């Protein structure tokens, strides 16, 4: 948010700086120092299944996506520890034809061996919002059912 | 009937070597049957989960 005189936390004109406490406009913090950290990938209904192209970061930790309630907790996670940094791991939650393959050039490699048993507690996404684990980038493509349209 | 390999050809014709003329050739030279391998690793293969590289 902006920094304005007098509605801000700052000390500002005669020296040695003055904050004033009123009613209502008083002091509010214009930010966070480095906001760039924040970062929300908001779940507003419930899907049932997605195709993401996750990008890792660092090779030999564990590599992938958790997901989280309304009140912080976690539900389920689908997450792998491969040997060396795949280019992305392209991860397929359809039941019909599920997959699991990790990319490293022109080869691909199935990952559903190397990937974290007790954390993939469910398929089906509820609300509240995702988390990056060792990813650097990652690319979504989620789908959602309606009885009629 | 002679076959000679490692052998000038005049006419660009006379003695062509095959890929197997050669593979036999090889294979007296190291002293190796169809049982064995010459194998080197030159850079160290690589192991990603269940798979080999």
């Amino acid at each position: 948010g902006k920094v304005i005189a007098g509605m801000s936390k700052i000390y500002g004109g005669t020296a040695p700086g003055n904050y004033k406490y009123i009613k209502g406009t008083s002091y509010t913090y214009y930010g966070e120092s480095d906001i760039d950290r924040l970062s929300r990938w908001d779940i507003k209904e419930e899907i049932f299944s997605f195709m993401g192209i996750l990008y890792p970061k660092l090779p030999k930790t564990p590599a992938g996506v958790r997901f989280l309630d309304d009140i912080g907790n976690e539900y389920t996670a689908i997450v792998f520890k491969t040997e060396q940094v795949q280019d992305y791991i392209l991860i397929n939650t359809d039941v019909n034809d599920e997959t699991y393959q990790g990319w490293k050039g022109t080869t691909a490699l199935n990952l559903f061996p190397v990937m974290d048993f007790e954390r993939y507690r469910t398929r089906i996404i509820e609300k509240g919002q995702m988390e990056l684990i060792n990813l650097s980038k990652a690319e979504f493509k989620i789908k959602r059912k309606a009885d009629f349209v | 009937t002679i076959k000679n390999f490692t052998f000038f050809s005049p006419n660009s014709t006379e003695f062509p070597v095959g890929s197997n003329n050669d593979g036999k050739l090889y294979m007296m030279l190291t002293g190796m049957d169809y049982r064995t391998i010459r194998r080197k690793d030159w850079s160290s293969p690589l192991n990603t989960a269940l798979n080999v590289q």
